[PDB]
């Protein structure tokens, strides 16, 4: 599993820690504040085709990172709704072609009326705990995807958005 | 969507001994099940957290373990306030169904 | 001190409609989920779904896809479900429940419903 | 894409000028920029850089502790006071846009300014 | 910190051969490697972005490879145009520190 992220960022199998930089997307859905896009900047596919089915679950623990230690929302893993952080573990995402598809959307709850949040670059976004099982052998792995933020856009914490 | 069996379906308790209590899943559960204690005619509660971590407020009288597909738990030194009934829960992809459940009695 | 507590018994006719309680109050409402489950007695606890108050979606069950339509009032705290077109194996009482910190467990005496001819 | 540079000339050490960089064409408010200079005959040589709004500023090892870098996102200008001129700063700045992961590499050149430094 | 080095410094080569340059650095840097061209007295410009992808409106004659510590930035068909500096550029951890530039001359 040796894919990229859409801005160029080298991700390493098997490195726990995953240092990954990823782009922000901020948005407003009703009761929803689009935070950052992983789909559309997160384009995946599987390193050794015709043998082996990448399968990814979101690992118990995750939340935000950085500043935001007592904030929560809601992820967009593939379609339907779930909350976040984790009470439980979302269904699997399949990868079976050599096609760089999308991957998964992070929403926050909002708490002001429209107020926000500053994020530097290089700050952490994401706590992510992840894990990436096969078909062929019930097995599991634990990578730490510790995902930063590239550019600097204001995500709001309230009912509306200010751009 | 999957089904899953709780074991067995009642057993007898006494006083000063030690129970067991099976709960078998067919795919390998990342480790997201639960203890639910039940009381007739009232609000049920939990007992552990993920069947490695005691929760907040009951003594370590009950000890889950087990991993994967196997997870068990086991009470020792069992009294008088609570029998009822025990629920594993399993948490891996929705629905999150309940077990079958246990049936406990005096003995 | 977290705590839950429900509607009465409610007898009804089938085919009818009709909206439920679970009453709360002393925690935020709506910064953390809420789940459902359905007693059935001689057969056990089942599982229902989980509604958000604050986006308004809600994951349900493949049963309780068309049964229940679930809602949860931002401002007066209060978990609802309502079901339409009762049926005869639907006489059962109620639980909800919390979701979000790791613990997540506070719980209350259920809403007792019940529908005959 | 366009980038324009000013504030090039011949100073004496210990002096203070300005460099602004105007930029056109894409879009500023995603987008980082850094400054370059340029021994002629010698390597690459970088100074400073800064991140999207005006979150951060950064700088190289010979470099912390003496430049101020800054910008304006409302009429898109990056702007360099710097004030610690010795002889090995005679080179040819660009300033350069930082495009890609935590603003890290060059998408598109500007002519630049020469700055020498005599007695 | 991190240093580059290039290999060779110079190198005189005949058009219409195919040319291969490499560039070192201290360090495990994945493949967040990138290169510049600077033909005369201008600004360089980039030719392979993170070692295998191409810009658009840059010609695919110039292609990149390898991973780790070592790359390689080749040149299948060369002709009276290239002829220039290479700059190689490490973007792993800060601060970021260049490389000296290969000469590219053509015998005349």
């Amino acid at each position: 599993f040796a894919c990229k992220t859409a801005s160029g960022t080298a991700i390493p199998i098997g490195a726990a820690s995953a240092n990954v930089y990823v782009n922000l997307a901020p948005a407003v859905n009703v009761g929803q504040n689009l935070v950052v896009d992983l789909s559309t900047q997160i384009f995946c596919h599987n390193d050794y085709p015709e043998t082996i089915t990448d399968y990814v679950t979101l690992q118990r623990g995750s939340a935000y990172g950085g500043v935001l230690s007592s904030f929560s929302g809601t992820v967009k893993y593939s379609g339907s709704s779930y909350p976040f952080p984790t009470t439980s573990e979302t269904p699997r995402v399949v990868y079976n072609s050599r096609t760089d598809k999308p991957w998964v959307a992070l929403y926050l709850t909002p708490v002001s009326s429209a107020g926000g949040v500053a994020i530097k670059a290089g700050s952490l976004i994401a706590v992510l705990i992840l894990r990436q099982t096969n078909n062929y052998n019930s097995d599991d792995f634990q990578f730490v995807w510790n995902i930063y933020a590239n550019n600097d856009v204001v995500v709001p914490t309230g009912g509306c958005d200010v751009s | 969507d999957i089904q899953m069996t709780q074991s067995p379906a009642s057993l007898s308790a006494s006083v000063g001994e030690t129970v067991t209590i099976t709960c078998r899943a067919s795919e390998n559960i990342y480790s997201n099940l639960a203890w639910y204690q039940q009381k007739q005619g009232k609000s049920p509660q939990l007992l552990v957290d993920g069947a490695t971590n005691l929760a907040d407020g009951v003594p370590s009288r009950f000890s889950g373990s087990g991993s994967g597909t196997q997870f068990s738990l086991k009470i020792n030194s069992v009294q008088s306030e609570d029998f009822g009934n025990y629920y594993c829960q399993h948490f891996y992809g929705t629905p999150f169904t309940f077990g079958t459940g246990t049936k406990l009695e005096m003995k | 001190q977290v705590q839950l507590q429900q509607s009465g018994s409610e007898l009804a006719k089938p085919g009818a409609s009709v909206k439920l309680s679970c009453k709360a109050s002393g925690y935020t409402f709506t910064r953390y989920w809420m789940h459902w489950v359905k007693q059935r007695p001689g057969q056990g606890l089942e599982w229902i779904g989980y509604s958000n108050p604050s986006s308004g979606y809600t994951n349900f069950n493949q049963k309780f896809k068309d049964k229940a339509a679930l809602t949860a009032d931002t401002s007066s705290n209060t978990a609802y479900i309502q079901l339409n077109g009762l049926t005869f194996e639907d006489s059962a009482v109620y639980f909800c429940a919390r979701d979000g910190d790791p613990p997540f467990v506070y719980w209350g005496q259920g809403t007792l419903v019940t529908v005959s001819a | 894409v366009k980038l324009v540079e000013s504030g090039g000339g011949l100073v004496k050490p210990g002096g203070s000028l300005k460099l602004s960089c105007t930029a056109s064409g894409f879009t500023f408010s995603d987008n980082g920029m850094a400054w370059v200079r340029q021994v002629p005959g010698k390597g690459p040589e970088w100074v400073a850089s800064i991140t999207n709004l005006a979150f951060s500023v950064y700088y190289s090892d010979t470099v912390t502790g003496r430049f101020t870098i800054s910008r304006d996102n409302a009429k898109n200008t990056l702007a360099l006071e710097m004030s610690s001129l010795r002889s090995e700063d005679t080179a040819i700045y660009y300033c350069a846009r930082l495009y890609g992961d935590y603003p890290y590499y060059f998408d598109y050149w500007g002519q630049g300014t020469a700055l020498t430094v005599s007695s």
